């Protein structure tokens, strides 16, 4: 697609992706959880 | 329109009923998994301002309905095209052997098939196909609108789709078999007879979205 | 860079005194409440295979160290921000302003803190802030690493924190004031004079952790 190709509005963009957001931060470190 | 006509009545007795007003709502009675749209939406870019709309179909064709009211399907085999005329004269071409007049809309097409596979995630990805799906007549965008709320999608086989912007949440009405799938804020997939949702009723969300997609369907008959 | 150098020769005296070794310990003179800390870090979440780390500090303000050396704050009103590039420029704005190119920035780090509200705990919970510190001028993520047994946090106000990971002991070094706190495995806060544990002297668990954290803070000197 080209370099001017700027869409203005468009539907949900791959980083919006939150399930896949949270999925991986609960296969990443992190701080402590609850016990 | 003849489907959006009935849509129109279908959402009608549905809303008059007042499904959410129900002493024991018991939506899930109205379930019918044999209702599977075999396509809808996916992904959408709106470059109105310059080109027009381009979107994505589940089985992964693309299309664009340029400005000018024509549209091109892409097959979901990457070469058979299908180009659409204002009065919805209906051509076949391919990528490789194709009139040297639609060069333009083809190199557009490409443009947004590509923005879409790199930029945007796939809405009912998580859905799976049946045998004798394939077969099925890829439909084409007849018409679009954008609210404050939602976009608006009137497929050729009659199907509209509402895609609401807040909680990522969609409707997909089929006139012909008198059925929504509704798809969740948490992306589960489910399709209901309107006929059920009267008797048996329904949650108040996907009561108000019903009530919203009336008034979608009656500015699509007003257009 | 001038805090570190103050950070290491604290530690450094506190270790040459070797306050585990005395005939009688009474590390609870050595404490000091008046040095207790404004900010430390509450939460965190390594994604920086991609994105970055994002972080809440006690007064549940959240941040993100982005992959490019970029930073970017959510305010505790939920939604002031705060953007600092990699020059160090640093430019206020707010959520509903709604910037478009920070937006990206913006959706992923409220991932970072839906994330950490639901699934991490708060460190330091049992601390009651004071007046004033609401006043404070609010730090961010100068630097991170992590080692197999900790990860190292410093902070622009000069403080360096040490979270390990095995027992989920704690220390939040305050070189302004040449001061420690340390969270024990009960959680139990306690904040300590550097140069008051040279003379009241401590348990070993708290000077092996000094001992760690210099070599720490020589590390952070050396990058």
């Amino acid at each position: 697609t080209y370099e001017t190709f700027d869409p203005p509005l468009h539907s949900t963009a791959i980083y919006a992706d939150e399930e896949e957001f949270s999925k991986h931060c609960g296969l990443s470190l992190s701080s402590t959880p609850p016990g | 329109d003849c489907h959006l006509s009935d849509m129109l009545q279908q959402l009608h007795s549905v809303n008059a009923s007042k499904p959410s007003e129900r002493g024991l709502v018991r939506q899930e009675e109205a379930e019918d998994p044999a209702c599977i749209p075999i396509f809808w939406v996916s992904k959408w870019v709106d470059y109105s301002d310059k080109y027009g709309l381009g979107y994505q179909l589940c089985d992964n064709s693309v299309g664009v309905l340029f400005n000018d009211s024509t549209r091109l399907i892409l097959y979901n085999d990457g070469d058979s095209l299908q180009y659409i005329e204002r009065d919805g004269t209906e051509s076949y071409l391919t990528v490789s052997s194709h009139p040297n007049s639609l060069m333009k809309k083809i190199t557009l097409l490409k443009y947004f098939r590509n923005y879409m596979s790199e930029h945007l995630l796939k809405a009912g990805a998580n859905i799976t196909p049946r045998e004798g799906d394939e077969l099925a007549r890829l439909p084409y965008l007849r018409t679009w609108f954008r609210t404050r709320s939602a976009i608006i999608l009137h497929l050729s086989n009659g199907s509209v789709q509402i895609n609401f912007f807040q909680d990522h949440t969609k409707l997909i009405l089929c006139p012909l078999m008198a059925a929504v799938t509704y798809i969740d804020e948490k992306r589960d997939f489910r399709t209901y007879r309107l006929s059920l949702l009267e008797e048996y009723g329904c949650c108040k969300e996907l009561a108000s979205r019903l009530r919203y997609a009336r008034t979608m369907v009656d500015k699509l008959l007003s257009s």
